[PDB]
């Protein structure tokens, strides 16, 4: 027989949207455009290319969220807030989104592309520029599209 | 206590005569591109015909066995490049099937280009933002 | 107490005292110029095993080579050296610039210490808290152990590379072959793309391959090379 | 419980080889478990295998470590020659990295030029594919 | 804490069939490294963007058919001359645009780029003419 | 009862989304149900949505506004623009004389160049018909 | 401004930082160029780059 | 029918391997690569060519070990400490070898060749260089590969 669910249930999809909006991972649903917006407080160290070992159950948490959509492109794309310099900060998210995409294909995307880049806070979402990877500007943002 | 070192999972005869007839194919396919590469020396890279940009130094990771069109207007999409063809398509479909691992967006397109190998060919004007796709005059 | 004059001096192991301002040109051959003050010397010499000491005050510019460098309280060197460097500073700055071969460097000090060519075989060098090196030609195998709040700044190519940062250092490296990197709260940027790499941080360090994007033709990170 | 034979013990559970021989003495690290797959890459989930061979490898604080790398019949030479070295050496600035000092240490590919097993059958092909970790 | 990748070849025959996967492929792209002639954009032969601002008008066409009433078309559309040198054959030169909103010197790129060699195109903008050769 | 909370509980009621976005703040008004149909006229039966999208924007008093006007793929892209620059426009002149001061405020309209979904499908394209209100 | 090496194809270049390598089979001797800090000796003739 | 085992269980493989190495006789055991290292000490006279007769039950679970393996070539090998010459030397430990590998196909093996060879010191172990043939470098070294 075809099968009914696609591995995937509506329930659990807003069970995981409710718990990442918890959780502070915002999680944002505009038509079929996804985007779960990720504090890079809330995955790696200050600065640095480098996940934190507590925070890949907050990878888990979104690639089992990941599973549920049939999807064709993610993009993921990271900024931060300035540290020495524009080449220096594009370097460090280009690393970032770069890292964070090995994982996610590592785990449980059925995407067929992963787009990877990193901005120089090139597109910052407040004007309030507090510090490091405590702002709220410096984050991970992964936008898709649901396919049918 | 006794032990060798790689006590993997327990696989079956499936993978098993599978592995042992791919490893035969991967080494006559390594032969074959060994005589073939040294019967006509490659002179010329695709480098020059895709040379790189800033903001084609975005990454990619792919898996993809449809059409050449898709894939190439959703490269040149997120590198925000503006995508078109010359020549109309064939009927039969040239039909890629990229599957690598956190390569950037030019060297994506560069073996897209290869492995669209005299059916099409991509060219990248990079002080224009187009990425193109050429398909075959046959 | 100057000196400046152009002869034949030859045998001088001469560690002078305060306010010797010899500016000499002499063909000092058996040579060892520890000067204490206010050294003003352009000369054109030849020493081939100078173990040269300059206290505060010593801009210098030679021809000859030398054996080993130390630097006390400030200078401004510009020495062709040739064969060998034990070099060693005291929150000086330094420029040198022929083919040397500096096989150890510890700066524990302020020292902007420059060198426009360096060809060597093992170039380690030990920072620690304030210098800043910017030594570059050709190693063959860079030891880069800065232990220090301070930087290390290279376009070097070296054929292999091992670099670790301690405590918000910065270096700089650029390795041809091999890549070898630990950062500890701190940052290592990476100029070139090894033929392999291998980096490793530690808490809030930064790894960070800073090549710089839209090259003529950047090389990809291929399997051999493809770190996370 | 924080010994030798404890170590060995347990690095006899976490299926890594160790072999006393004279003065010579040879860990053999699977690749396909401490790697993620034909790359370079540590296996980052097998940790404490990694902190238990260098936890083994403070004892010895005065011999030179030989490290090598090792492939089966699969691909070009090159190929064989380049992963091989390009896993030893990241083996090797994983020791350096977790402590050793760089001039006691060595890094060296083979492209299954020893080959401890037969590449001809599934499991001695797995054999095959490791590190061997040598010192005095 | 971690997991491993779940596709992830951690088994002792399918990690052989992985790894004869990569050799496989790459192994394919030398070969197509070694039979993709290019030919260099030095010497692509193709036409350019001829850059005028009357070429530069978004413009809309489905067609089939003979290369001269196209790009005599194109030129009483772009406001230019249409010369034509060099005698069309009786079995015409056939193109097929179907874009439905694009550049107007592009179309005369892919024209020129679907006439090949049996036909060409150049456009002089300060003369404002376009031409059409056969050969 | 009178607050945020329960003014974009009762916009989730009344069906119009909105987004906290870092300083933007986006409210998305389905043309389908907030206008008479391929009109500018408003939806005079859906006034609570109106007021209550008006009575949330008293609450940001100095931030300038966009207001844009969405289609889909039907129609000619002149009547495609037409169409939602004059939706988007007459909600900018409802937020006008609703009394937010004539230089806050920018209409503007995409004949679907943005498109937050797909219009092959039915319930895609419902949602690509649209007026996004973004401020800061 | 560079400083030519006596092997087979060798210089270094102090615009910057370089050591890069020529051919010396078409002698390109010109020694006036723009040498820049991305690995490229543009010469009167031809250009070059640090060769591997 | 087919055999199931053939002459051979892996019980009594490990049994008689935990055995020889309580009595001292390691047996290293790499990939198929088998090694049973054997001290001169254990086996022969000091500085002979001869064994003692108690050292052919030594020779027997040796050889009772070299019964359960599938196998094409053993090469046995010997070597000792110095004693006079290092021509001496390798006439001894050519002798040494070539007598216990006589013994060895007197024995039970199911090997098609056996090479047996001597050296002159000229692979030690160790750099302790104790005596004779007390020394651990003085030993014999069977070597093979277990045929799939």
């Amino acid at each position: 027989l075809p099968c009914r669910v696609d591995g995937a249930c509506d329930a659990t999809i807003i069970k995981m949207m409710t718990d990442l909006n918890k959780k502070g991972i915002k999680v944002a649903s505009v038509g079929q455009n996804y985007l779960i917006s990720i504090p890079a407080s809330a995955l790696f160290a200050d600065q640095s290319p480098r996940l934190n070992w507590a925070s890949y159950s907050l990878l888990n948490e979104i690639a089992a969220f990941l599973k549920q959509f049939r999807k064709i492109a993610i993009t993921v794309t990271s900024y931060s807030s300035k540290y020495v310099s524009v080449k220096r900060e594009r370097a460090l998210t280009l690393a970032r989104s770069r890292v964070v995409s090995e994982y996610l294909w590592s785990q449980g995307v059925d995407s067929r592309i992963i787009f990877t880049q990193g901005l120089g806070s090139d597109k910052p979402i407040t004007s309030y520029t507090l510090g490091g990877d405590r702002s709220p500007n410096a984050r991970v943002e992964i936008t898709f599209r649901r396919a049918v | 206590k006794f032990k060798k070192p790689p006590i993997n999972n327990p696989s079956d005869d499936a993978t098993i005569k599978l592995a042992e007839a791919a490893v035969s194919v991967s080494d006559s396919m390594l032969e074959m591109a060994k005589v073939e590469k040294v019967i006509t020396p490659p002179s010329k890279d695709n480098t020059l015909t895709i040379p790189n940009a800033y903001n084609l130094q975005a990454r990619a990771s792919v898996d993809w066995s449809g059409p050449i069109e898709e894939l190439t207007a959703r490269i040149a999409k997120a590198a925000h490049f503006r995508f078109r063809v010359l020549g109309k398509s064939p009927s039969v479909p040239v039909l890629i099937s990229i599957s690598t691992k956190d390569e950037s967006l030019a060297e994506i397109l560069r073996d897209i280009d290869y492995q669209a190998g005299k059916k099409a060919s991509i060219h990248v004007y990079p002080n224009s933002q187009v990425v193109e796709l050429r398909y075959a005059k046959i | 107490a100057a000196a400046a004059a152009a002869a034949a001096a030859a045998a001088a192991a001469a560690a002078a005292a305060a306010a010797a301002a010899a500016a000499a040109a002499a063909a000092a051959a058996a040579a060892a110029a520890a000067a204490a003050a206010a050294a003003a010397a352009a000369a054109a010499a030849a020493a081939a095993a100078a173990a040269a000491a300059a206290a505060a005050a010593a801009a210098a510019a030679a021809a000859a080579a030398a054996a080993a460098a130390a630097a006390a309280a400030a200078a401004a060197a510009a020495a062709a050296a040739a064969a060998a460097a034990a070099a060693a500073a005291a929150a000086a700055a330094a420029a040198a610039a022929a083919a040397a071969a500096a096989a150890a460097a510890a700066a524990a000090a302020a020292a902007a210490a420059a060198a426009a060519a360096a060809a060597a075989a093992a170039a380690a060098a030990a920072a620690a808290a304030a210098a800043a090196a910017a030594a570059a030609a050709a190693a063959a195998a860079a030891a880069a152990a800065a232990a220090a709040a301070a930087a290390a700044a290279a376009a070097a190519a070296a054929a292999a590379a091992a670099a670790a940062a301690a405590a918000a250092a910065a270096a700089a490296a650029a390795a041809a072959a091999a890549a070898a990197a630990a950062a500890a709260a701190a940052a290592a940027a990476a100029a070139a793309a090894a033929a392999a790499a291998a980096a490793a941080a530690a808490a809030a360090a930064a790894a960070a391959a800073a090549a710089a994007a839209a090259a003529a033709a950047a090389a990809a990170a291929a399997a051999a090379a493809a770190a996370a | 419980r924080d010994s030798k034979r404890k170590i060995i013990r347990d690095l006899q559970k976490q299926d890594i080889q160790y072999v006393e021989y004279g003065d010579t003495r040879t860990l053999i690290i699977p690749t396909d478990k401490y790697f993620m797959f034909s790359s370079p890459r540590l296996n980052e989930i097998c940790y404490p295998g990694l902190n238990n061979v260098i936890r083994l490898l403070n004892f010895y604080p005065q011999s030179t470590i030989y490290v090598a790398g090792f492939t089966d019949n699969v691909g070009s030479r090159s190929h064989k020659r380049k992963l091989s070295q390009a896993q030893a050496e990241t083996m090797m600035t994983f020791l350096w990295a977790n402590g050793i000092a760089a001039k006691r240490l060595k890094a060296e590919g083979y492209g299954d030029k020893n080959a401890i097993s037969d590449n001809a059958i599934i499991h001695g092909s797995a054999q095959n594919r490791r590190i061997e970790i040598q010192w005095f």
